[PDB]
RNA sequence: GAAGCUACCAUCUGUGGGAUUAUGACUGAACGCCUCUAAGUCAGAAUCCCGCCCAGGCGGAACGAUACGGCAGCGCCGCGGAGCCUCGGUUGGCCUCGGAUAGCCGGUCCGGGGUCCGGUGCGGAGUGCCCUUCGUCCUGGGAAACGGGGCGCGGCCGGAAAGGCGGCCGCCCCCUCGCCCGUCACGCACCGCACGUUCGUGGGGAACCUGGCGCUAAACCAUUCGUAGACGACCUGCUUC
RNA sequence: UAGCGACGUCGCUUUUUGAUCCUUCGAUGUCGGCUCUUCCUAUCAUUGUGAAGCAGAAUUCGCCAAGCGUUGGAUUGUUC
RNA sequence: GCUGCGGGAUGAACCGAACGCCGGGUUAAGGCGCCCGAUGCCGACGCUCAUCAGACCCCAGAAAAGGUGUUGGUUGAUAUAGACAGCAGGACGGUGGCCAUGGAAGUCGGAAUCCGCUAAGGAGUGUGUAACAACUCACCUGCCGAAUCAACUAGCCCUGA
């Protein structure tokens, strides 16, 4: 119904920094930096306050889809704050059936191998995305441990593990076998 | 003489709408860098009709018949034969006017390109529209050769840099010379009479 | 192809390569080249093109040609051949074909035994043959009056034409065919210098230890007494005796 | 970005119709398209005109809403449009199109034969700076 | 039973990259939550396209030889003169990727950020440049220290995607009018009239007289050949060692 | 409502048959078989998937999907 | 048929319009991105994304049915005597009610259907164990905070195809 300016409503803390050079948004802060383009949805993206950084997502005119889309920016600013402030953890347990699954890293924890897998012979493996780093967790049996700064590199490549590791051409009601992602939370904890 | 086009960022159909109403009139026209004319519309949409285009072959013999043509370049040429007269020596005297190019030739490095306002995709498109290239299509189906032409694309823009780093240069020392003095008796009149 | 640099000496076998008629021409061929090749204002002509071909090229072909004076054939024609050269960058490339134009490339310097190499070349001359013989198609019976190895039936009525896959009256063979995968057993030299005053020592390996040539009892079947380097190739191999093969 | 809004109080130019060339006042927005516009002292009258026929300005004036004529024009005149619209180099960019539209052919060839003898004077300048750069840069 | 043809009747070989469909997903609103979707990403196959493999276009390259004999003939540079045919223009503009919810210019600091201008664009194609110059003579005021043209000379390659004009140094015979304003007098003033002015020493073919520098062959037939052949076509030999 | 689905009802195709006679009566050679090429999908199998009353095996129902296969025979002139 | 011409690309019947040979102007039927004459109007208002878009009487393709995909429209219901969501807590006693019997103890069934504590419990919306049990919902309450929900209807597009 061609609506006048919706806009969403960012406080940033005074641990980062945010700087942006037109719709591409480059975030600093102690757990690295992280930069992201928004080329494609053209939509303002404003800040004000000095020392107090308050940024605000303004979309005119447009439409219903596009009303729906000013606020997908401001959930990915946040998770981008969240991800530069405390980082992204995700706790993925083996649910393994009577065959075990050998999860072992190789590459830096950037190249999990999978081996015995369903009883199958065939050695997995999954090479993740450039800035999530994986570990195999201590004092707990069989949890895989993603951490990282992108959410969406984080989550992609809990996906495909997720999804390297599936029961195929057999039931999976019954066979619940495989590496699902258990929790997702942040790094550091209580805050 | 000679109108040599831009081809980035222009739509397929408008631009050639303009080329083939100039081209009859004996302008000859010249479309340097075909693989950036962009195509509304998706872009799995643009390659599902071009898939269907290559489907579409005469089945008694396929060299007699339909070419179909996976260069970007030849692709415009084949969209500017099904507006022109193709049939007639009018149509043919038009196609023998119009050349195309992939890529940018050294003549064509050397002189400057124009650039249709009528056609450009943010004139004729909402910005919230999908789009394609036809460069890419290209590449995605037959035409062989992004690679080197993208190489020899950065190589060329390369040059344009260092061509226009000594273009500015100029320029900032004869707008020196312009603040300098023993000028402003002909610039009174060229003021009073639109400098 | 930017610039072609040929060398300086060319063989007589080349200068045939290059003529059609041996007998009436002059053997006037590559005089001026020769005289570039000889004055020295003209090397540095000569070297600048080098130095462009560092700088404009990316693929390098090697010109190459056989030695018939060793053979027991009867064409004294050689065969020219570009080979590309996978090697490193273009300098080195380039350095390493200036080092070794007008020099000889035997089989063990690129070539080695137990490995896997294609081989191209033409199929065996069958001449103007008919169906069933070309597409292998079945042959009709005996009762079938005006001929029995036909194709019967080539289209239907709606299309007014004749299909392009249909079986019909092609020449058999003299076709360029390539073969894939085939091993090299044994590459193995002969009949070297009088030191030993001829040695055979050919198919004589670890376990036959007697003295034995590359050819068979009576020479090879239409082709002769080969006395050269030689690839021994697995399977069956494209082309007739006497046959250029790459 | 964003430097100028549609506003309650804002000066705009006209660039296409009949009223081309002159400046408006938008009064209010109607729907979406068109808007409310008056002209005190720009010989214009109270009417409605689409956005994309007027030119948006950086000036801005301090209406009331739906003012009357009266107030649109005392608070023109109190924030002297004209002089201050004079006093850019907008206007001059109009106006020195309009003089060159407005050229004849003997004020065509005085502004030649000053154009060959300033671009002569500039390009022997350009000619010896450069001259001049070459000496510097030689040591 | 030789040679030769032939048999899944003997024997050898048959080869991988990309975007994606179905589908499963990620982040994520609409719709406080949820959601594979509305924008954006991931995996993804006998399907598709290409690689490999075949014949290579009224498609283009690089190189060689480029007509003796006794006259001859043929190339490159610069030529002055004449003639037939064909068709088109009446200045060429020597260039930054990019963006449109953003972008241009200038500039201390370590390609980047801060700062300064301009912006319905004037460092602009509603543009810029030699240009609306018919020429000459005489004499004066501004600007001009580069001169300003080249049959020019020696060097550089810029330019590799289909390249030939442009820039620098040193000389050469001159110009101190290579230009803007003022004075003077002339050139056809062809007496009202069209196709006039242009890149034209325009494109190519056949010849005319002359200077300089060079060139001295190759196909096709005939004969032979068999690795090929219906005929053509294709691979081949020929020297006086 | 995994798979089915009556009583009713809306459609698609011309692989059957029927209806009409529009062309063909100074003729379009009228069944079946053999050989051979190409196309469609409403998929029998294979590749990749979703769902079961899918424990495994074996099946059944759907999607993308026509690239490649889709036999040897006794009977009948047979289509079947 | 006996009849040309301009449009419908092409046409016997469609829409205009009927014909001596020509010059100028105007128009119908139609059309104005290029073929192909003419919107190259600084045209106006909105609708539509379709991985099988759509594009003009006869005329050359399609239905019943469906869509929390958007766009209007109608009829209601809620909400500061703080709703819809979201998160968290409670969800009893009479009574293991009554007809049944292998069990029905809110949950296969037939009938019925009230009261107390209440802030609230329906002789109970579903899942489960064969039952008895555990879970959730109606209903009530804790935090948040002001707009929200339901059923029809027809325009485009999609599935049906
Ligand atoms: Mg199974
Ligand atoms: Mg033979
Ligand atoms: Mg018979
Ligand atoms: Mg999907
Ligand atoms: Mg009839
Ligand atoms: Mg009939
Ligand atoms: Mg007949
Ligand atoms: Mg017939
Ligand atoms: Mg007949
Ligand atoms: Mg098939
Ligand atoms: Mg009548
Ligand atoms: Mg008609
Ligand atoms: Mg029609
Ligand atoms: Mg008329
Ligand atoms: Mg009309
Ligand atoms: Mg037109
Ligand atoms: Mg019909
Ligand atoms: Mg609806
Ligand atoms: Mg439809």
């Amino acid at each position: 119904m061609k609506t006048i300016l919706s806009n969403q409503t960012v406080d940033i803390p005074e641990n980062v920094d945010i700087t942006l050079k037109g719709r591409t948004v480059i975030v600093k802060g102690p757990r690295g930096t992280l930069r992201r383009d928004f080329n494609h949805i053209n939509v303002e993206l404003s800040l004000l306050g000095k020392k107090k950084k308050r940024l605000r997502v303004d979309k005119w005119w447009g439409n219903r889809k596009e009303l729906a889309t000013v606020r997908t920016i401001c959930s990915h600013v946040q998770n981008m704050i969240k991800g530069v402030t405390l980082g992204f953890r995700y706790k993925m347990r083996s649910v393994y059936a009577h065959f075990p699954i050998n999860v072992v890293i190789q590459e830096n924890g950037s190249l999990v191998e999978i081996r015995n897998f369903l009883g199958e012979k065939y050695i997995r493996r999954v090479r993740m995305r450039p800035g999530v780093a994986c570990s195999v967790s201590q004092a707990q049996k069989d949890e895989l441990i993603l951490e990282g700064n992108d959410i969406e590199l984080v989550s992609n490549s809990a996906a495909l593990i997720q999804q390297a590791t599936t029961v195929k051409n057999k039931d999976i009601r019954k066979f619940l076998d495989g590496i699902y992602v258990s929790e997702k939370g942040t790094v550091q904890q209580a805050d | 003489q000679v109108l040599v086009l831009d081809g980035r960022g222009h739509l397929l159909g408008r631009l050639a709408a303009i080329v083939a109403k100039q081209v009859l009139l004996g302008r000859k026209v010249v479309v340097v860098r075909c693989e950036g004319i962009n195509i509304s519309g998706n872009f799995y949409r643009n390659k599902l009709k071009y898939l269907a285009f290559l489907r579409k072959r005469m089945n008694t013999n396929p060299s007699r018949g339909p070419y179909h043509f996976r260069a970007p370049s030849r692709i415009f040429w084949r969209t500017v034969r099904g507006m022109l007269p193709h049939k007639t020596k009018r149509g043919q005297a038009a196609l023998d006017r119009l050349k195309v190019f992939d890529g940018i030739p050294p003549p064509y490095d050397k002189k400057k390109r124009m650039v249709v306002p009528a056609a450009l995709k943010v004139v004729r498109l909402k910005p919230t529209r999908k789009f394609a290239y036809l460069g890419r299509l290209a590449h995605e189906v037959g035409w062989k050769y992004q690679a080197v032409t993208a190489t020899l694309e950065e190589k060329r823009k390369e040059k344009a840099k260092i061509h226009y780093r000594k273009k500015k240069q100029l320029m900032r020392l004869r707008k020196q010379a312009e603040k300098n003095v023993e000028k402003k008796i002909d610039k009174y009149t060229e003021v009073l009479k639109t400098h | 192809t930017f610039k072609t640099v040929f060398a300086e000496h060319i063989s007589d076998e080349c200068k045939r390569r290059f003529y059609k008629n041996w007998h009436k021409s002059k053997k006037k061929a590559f005089t001026k080249y020769c005289k570039k090749w000889q004055d020295e204002d003209g090397k540095k002509q000569l070297e600048k093109d080098f130095s462009s071909m560092k700088k404009y090229c990316q693929v390098i072909r090697v010109i190459a040609h056989t030695q018939m004076r060793l053979l027991p054939l009867r064409q004294k024609k050689a065969h020219l051949m570009e080979i590309q050269v996978n090697g490193g960058t273009v300098a080195e490339k380039l350095d390493w074909a200036r080092e070794r134009l007008e020099q000889q490339v035997p089989v063990n310097q690129v070539f080695g035994q137990d490995e896997m190499i294609d081989v191209i070349g033409v199929t065996k001359g069958k001449g103007y043959k008919g169906v069933t013989s070309r597409w292998h198609t079945k042959k009709l019976p005996r009762k079938t009056h005006r001929g029995l190895r036909k194709v019967a039936c080539i289209g239907a009525w709606h299309p007014a034409r004749v299909a392009f896959s249909v079986a019909r009256a092609g020449q058999k063979g003299y076709h360029h065919r390539t073969e894939i995968n085939k091993k090299i057993y044994k590459i193995g030299q002969g009949y070297l210098i009088k030191d030993g005053k001829l040695i055979k020592n050919n198919a004589s390996t670890d376990y036959d230890l007697s003295d034995k040539s590359i050819n068979p009892l009576g020479g090879f079947v239409h082709y002769g007494e080969v006395t050269n380097d030689f690839v021994m190739l697995k399977g069956c191999v494209v082309g007739t005796k006497k046959r250029v093969l790459t | 970005v964003f430097r100028r809004f549609v506003e309650v109080g804002r000066v705009a130019y006209v660039s296409f119709g009949p009223h081309a060339g002159k400046l408006v006042a938008i009064v209010d927005v109607i729907d979406q398209n068109r808007a409310l516009v008056d002209g005190p002292c720009t010989q214009v009258r109270r009417q409605a005109m689409p956005f994309k026929c007027m030119q948006l300005t950086d000036f801005i004036l301090k209406f009331p809403h739906s003012a009357h004529q009266k107030y649109v024009r005392q608070a023109w005149q109190k924030a002297d449009i004209n002089t201050k619209w004079a006093a850019t180099r907008w206007a001059k960019k109009i106006e020195a199109r309009e003089r060159k539209a407005k050229m004849t052919d003997f004020d065509r060839f005085k502004v030649m034969k000053a154009k060959k003898m300033r671009n002569r004077i500039i390009k022997n300048e350009v000619k010896k700076l450069q001259k001049a750069a070459l000496l510097k840069a030689s040591p």
